[PDB]
């Protein structure tokens, strides 16, 4: 179990660590958070009291290294940094936990809800869609914008999704226009899952982030990529079987753990009911749409 | 965007534009089987891609065999209007294709934007207005080319006939959607309009009959008659 220790908490912030959030009062004597599952990548958000404008964090993995965070009044934010002295981060830990200064992990023994909502995602895929190689760790926050988004603006400052675009000279074969646009297959299996991820795992790593991104931070271009890779997958006649298994259960929790007062702005009307009662696999989410139907039965 | 009263002379300016009317593309007679059930027996249709400045009509006719042995075929008509479209669009040189393309019905949009993913600078347009392009089948010598057709083919008109030569293209167009939407309402009365006068022929190399300035006039109030008498019938005025 491991540790982000906070410098301290100069401002008034409500804290996330993953789907958890607590309130820390200005100036109130806190120094992080201690208990965190080793195995999984984490996410410690931010949002300030005075100004609830952006939602901004990190994803995180303790076995990359020591992390803790420093606010940082130039900046007015709370930064995550990397402690290279290995003991002196052990020693302001020990301390800081003997004087009973930070929150635990409140993990249930039960509770699977984080690995389901991360079981493909890694760091390493993480740092190459959030450029910023001198840091082991990845900042996002509310406003940050997509590659195809800067297309439709400065760069290294962009969530570098993988582009999906029905309508794109890369969806469609010359010869099978009608062929390709109405079933996806090829562009599913060929070009995006041989060709450009290389197997379901990365592709469904990247589904769950852009998910992550735009329940915690509210990122609309990360909401745009989770909704096409959904419907790239519900849009193909011929999916792997273990692939639309899996899909199930990926949207059942993501679903599950939606606070329910933002599904409104959240969830893509056309798109769910596209994927649930129209398409290829109207009949192949059976967790999902139990889940939608009995949750969110007005947006359909 | 979409094109409208508000934006109606853009038709006439000197951008290279075409209609794409896919009404008459996949056509029907629906009868009774020896079993009592229904079925459709496919007959021979036709893209109608229109210059609405020249009046150059490329009519592409749709012989029933391209039906042969497909599904959803209402579906497909619409695929193979817009990759026929994109193979006449390919066949032009460089300085006669079409900056624009206006479909007149938007289920048309996707299929033809797919089809021209490879021209991305020319515009696909749907359009507010409700043209009467569905009414070319009444025009006789166009039906008598789709009927006659034993194979695909493309067959060229000019459907303004010679009228640019003493009336603008604004003019001319008003005169053919006049004339079309009048056969679209009242088919009979609108030919008997048209040919009443044995004394006024109709050229081997054109399609309307060769009606002096001052006949188009009385011809074109008798088709507005018919419009204007049919809306009152239809509605109340
Ligand atoms: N379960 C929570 C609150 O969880 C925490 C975590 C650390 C300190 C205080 C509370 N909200 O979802």
């Amino acid at each position: 179990m491991n540790t982000v220790p906070f410098t301290s908490a100069p401002i008034e912030v409500t804290i996330g660590i993953d789907q958890y959030s607590f309130n820390v009062k200005e100036n109130q004597p806190f120094h992080g958070i201690k208990d965190i599952p080793i195995g999984h990548v984490h996410v410690i958000h931010f949002q300030h009291a005075d100004n609830s404008s952006m939602r901004y964090g990190y994803w995180f993995d303790c076995r990359m290294g020591n992390f803790y965070i420093q606010y940082d009044p130039k900046d007015g934010l709370y930064k995550m940094m990397e402690e290279r002295d290995g003991a002196k981060f052990e020693n302001i830990v020990h301390n800081f936990k003997e004087r009973q200064m930070m929150v635990s992990y409140p993990k249930i023994d039960e509770d699977d809800t984080w690995y389901n909502l991360t079981e493909f995602v890694q760091m390493d895929k993480i740092r190459k869609i959030v450029r910023k190689d001198e840091n082991q760790f990845s900042y996002v926050d509310s406003s940050m914008t997509t590659v195809q988004e800067n297309e439709l603006s400065d760069p290294a400052h962009s969530l570098n999704y993988t582009v999906i675009n029905f309508k794109s000279r890369e969806a469609i074969r010359p010869g099978h226009e009608m062929e390709d646009f109405l079933d996806k297959s090829y562009y599913l299996n060929t070009v995006m899952l041989q060709g450009i991820f290389k197997n379901s795992s990365n592709y469904f790593g990247e589904l769950q982030f852009a998910f992550l991104n735009a329940m915690f931070f509210g990122n609309y271009g990360s909401s745009l990529q989770w909704h096409a890779m959904i419907e790239l997958i519900c849009s193909s006649a011929t999916v792997p079987k273990h692939m639309l298994d899996k899909l199930d259960e990926i949207l059942y929790y993501q679903i599950k753990t939606l606070p329910e007062q933002y599904s409104d702005i959240l969830l893509n009307e056309r798109v769910w009911n596209i994927c649930l009662y129209s398409s290829f696999q109207k009949n192949s989410l059976h967790n999902t749409e139990k889940i939608m139907e009995n949750k969110y039965p007005e947006l359909l | 965007g979409a094109m409208n009263s508000s934006n109606y002379a853009e038709l006439f300016n000197n951008d290279i534009k075409l209609f794409v009317d896919d009404t008459n593309v996949y056509r029907v007679t629906v009868h009774k089987t020896f079993e009592g059930n229904v079925a459709t027996k496919a007959i021979n249709g036709c893209i109608f891609t229109l210059n609405p400045k020249t009046g150059h009509l490329f009519l592409k006719i749709i012989h029933t065999s391209v039906w042969a042995g497909q599904k959803r075929l209402s579906q497909l008509a619409k695929w193979k209007t817009a990759e026929e479209v994109s193979a006449l669009v390919r066949s032009l040189p460089k300085e006669e294709q079409p900056k624009q393309i206006i479909v007149t019905r938007k289920a048309m949009l996707d299929p033809l934007e797919v089809h021209m993913l490879d021209f991305p600078n020319i515009a696909i347009r749907p359009t507010e207005l409700r043209l009467p392009f569905s009414a070319a089948m009444s025009i006789d010598k166009l039906s008598d080319v789709v009927m006659k057709a034993t194979e695909p083919q493309m067959v060229l008109f000019n459907i303004y006939d010679d009228w640019l030569d003493r009336i603008s293209s604004y003019t001319a167009f008003s005169r053919l959607t006049l004339l079309l939407r009048a056969l679209k309402t009242n088919e009979e009365s609108a030919k008997m309009i048209l040919l009443s006068d044995p004394t006024i022929t109709i050229k081997s190399y054109h399609l309307w009959p060769s009606f002096t300035d001052e006949q188009w006039i009385t011809i074109e109030s008798q088709m507005r008659d018919l419009i204007l008498t049919e809306y009152g019938r239809k509605y109340n005025v």
